[PDB]
Formats: structure tokens, sequence, C-alpha cells
């Protein structure tokens, strides 16, 4: 399928999206520190097959499985700074996003 | 071609100087930070300026 | 006699500027003028309180990195240029918070923000600024912190919302001290000397109470050392 620049990533609490925008991009201003998320992206990813005991932890813990998979743009450890741009680019007869 | 989108970040780190980091002169005289002192524990003259 | 020495008593201070001073410790005896001037050297250099400026708000500003329209300095510049203000807080104040609101064209000077009376500006004629057109304006909220030492931006533990700039702040008040051991002129005794101090500070710390600070500080670290029992 096509990959998508989205704030719904699965896995992820509220706290990891606190400086993500509704597009799914940082603020410019934003204080970032390594492992947090700058581009929230979702990758669409084929049918798994979990072990057993992975199944009994499912079964267990409810937690169905989603079709989507976290590969997002992090920051990369031991790095901290601040964002001061963000620039998007589209190709043409795509939707263009908010931001 | 296959791209859809491009999300660029611009990042600003603030550097500050530390031990190991690289200092030189003008002259060859290249060398490597060993300790950070502090400023009391320093040389200083009989005006007091360290 | 040979067992009781003299106790050095304060003198004079003479306070030949703002910034700048001189203080004068006698009776001292053969040997305790140079002890006590490095002792007093290295407290008042390295652990002296004071107020410095913590965090920044500015309207219309997201990040250190940018400009502002009318404004000819950045706003790291105007950033490095609050880190060296010179400002007093009332005891028994930690935090305080100042303004500083000015329009129109000319240098914007730390006499122009507004305090609650708790706060007392040092330097009015610190340059903080400069605004280049009739219609720049800037408004800015400043912290004031009372604190110890040299506390980083990063140092600072960890919500903080977007134009909040952290500085780092370098609480110590003191820049240069100078200490001198001279004669002096006792009435009987002639192996006595006298204590010069010379300290350049930013004027928010007193002399005196710089001097009994620093002594009651190597007092307490001496008192461990009078004790002396396996702890």
């Amino acid at each position: 399928g096509a990959e998508e620049i989205t704030a719904d990533i699965p896995n992820v609490g509220e706290a990891a999206l606190s400086k993500l925008d509704e597009s799914g991009i940082v603020y410019i201003g934003a204080e970032v520190k390594g492992g947090d998320i700058l581009v929230g992206k979702v990758t669409p990813k084929g049918e798994t097959q979990l072990t057993p005991e992975e199944k009994l932890l499912r079964a267990i813990f409810g937690e169905k499985a989603s079709d989507v998979k976290d590969t997002s743009l992090r920051v990369p450890n031991s790095v901290a700074g601040t964002v001061i741009d963000v620039q998007v680019f589209t190709r043409d007869g795509v939707e263009k996003d908010k931001r | 071609p296959g791209v859809l989108k491009i999300v660029k970040v611009y990042l600003a780190v603030k550097r500050r100087i530390q031990p190991g980091d690289k200092m030189a002169g003008r002259h060859g005289n290249k060398g490597v930070i060993s300790k950070i002192n502090p400023v009391e524990d320093m040389p200083y003259d009989e005006n007091g300026q360290p | 006699s040979v067992t009781e020495f003299l106790k050095p008593r304060l003198v004079d201070i003479e306070q030949i500027s703002t910034t700048h001073a001189k203080v004068t410790l006698e009776p001292l005896e053969r040997g305790f003028g140079h002890t006590l001037g490095n002792a007093l050297r290295r407290i008042l250099l390295s652990s002296m309180p004071g107020c410095a400026v913590t965090e920044v708000e500015i309207e219309g500003v997201l990040h250190e990195y940018s400009t502002k329209e009318g404004v000819q300095e950045d706003i790291l510049e105007i950033l490095l240029n609050l880190k060296g203000l010179a400002v007093r807080v009332a005891e028994g104040k930690d935090e305080v918070f100042i303004t500083l609101n000015k329009s129109g064209s000319g240098p914007v000077v730390a006499g122009d923000i507004t305090h609650d009376g708790d706060v007392e500006i040092v330097n009015p004629e610190h340059v903080i600024c400069h605004l280049t057109s009739d219609n720049a304006a800037i408004a800015m909220r400043i912290k004031v912190e009372r604190g110890r030492g040299y506390v980083p931006a990063s140092a600072r533990i960890h919500e903080r919302p977007i134009g909040r700039l952290l500085v780092d702040a370098t609480f110590s008040p003191v820049d240069k001290i100078a200490y001198s051991v001279e004669a002096a002129r006792v009435e009987q005794r002639t192996d006595l000397d006298k204590l010069v101090i010379d300290m350049e500070t930013n004027g928010t710390l007193e002399p005196e109470e710089a001097i009994r600070r620093a002594a009651t500080i190597l007092a307490e670290q001496l008192d461990a050392f009078v004790d002396l029992r396996d702890v």
C-alpha cells in the first residue's frame, strides 16, 4: 500500500505525541531529545505468524494487532536541539496536508 | 519515482566546549582539552586576573 | 603570648566604584595573611549566592535562532545580553518575574524593565537591545532565580510551552578577587600583618556580607575538622 504520514501511530502513547501536530510533524521551536518522534509515519505490513506464547498473550490481554507498523523519524541518540524549520515536499496529484 | 511525500526537519544544536575537543592556534600548535579547570584553581597575576 | 593569637577584625570598606571595592582585615599573625587570603579568595570565587536570569519569554518568538521585525539584534544576542544583567532580589524570594515592554526607536536598556519593588537593577545602562524602527515593539517576560554556581540549560531537570527560552545562568556575582598582605602599624607589636582584599563584582553582593559569608562557610567545614569523630 501507500505509506502514510499521520499522528495515529500504533503502540505509542500521548506524551510522545505532545510535540507532534495534527498532521504528524513537530512544531517550530520544539525542544527535542534522543528518541523523540519528529514525523509520524505508518507503514502497511504483511501478516505475522505469531508464536504460540504470543497468541496466548493476545488472547489473555486482548490488544489485537494493527495493520500498520511504526516507521517514524526519530531524533538520533545523544542529539538534543531545537527544530528551526520544516519543509514538506509533495508529489503532484497527492493531497497536500494541512502543514 | 515511487516517493509520495518528503518531510525535512532542521535541528539546531548548541555545542559547548568540553574535554576531548580539539583546539588550536595558527602555528601548528594543536591540542585536545584535558580538563575544564575551576577558576579558583588556575594561575593568576598580582592584580588577581586568572 | 605564644599561645593566644590576635583575632582579625574588619577595619575599612573602601568602595571605589559600584562594582569594585576593598576590604581591610587587621591584625594578622605571620603567615596567617596568606592562609586566610587564599581561603577567602577560593571561597568567594567558588560559592557565592546570587540572582541570575533563568528563562525568558518574548512575544512572537518561538525559538532562540530567529529574528524580529524592527529589532537589529537576533534573539540569541538578546539572551546573551540578558546573561549580563545584574539584579538584586529581596531576601525571602527565590523566583521573581520582571517585564520589559518598550516601543519606539533607540537602545532598549535595563532601565526600562518594570519591577515590583522586590527587585533592584544594578546596571540601568546595560544595553539589552536596539530598536531600529518607529513601529518596532518588544515585550519580554524575564524570570530571575536565586542560586549558587553555574547551572547550564542542559543541567536543569525536566510541561514546557514552546516560546519559553532557557538561558544559562551564572549565579556567582564575584568576577575578580585579589589580596595583598602588608605591614600593620600596631601600637606595640611589629610582627603583625594587614590583609587587603580587592573585590570586583557585578554590584549585587556587598563586600562586608561577602566576607562574612565566606568566613561562615570556612567555619562550618572547620567545625567538622574540629570535632573529628568517626561516623
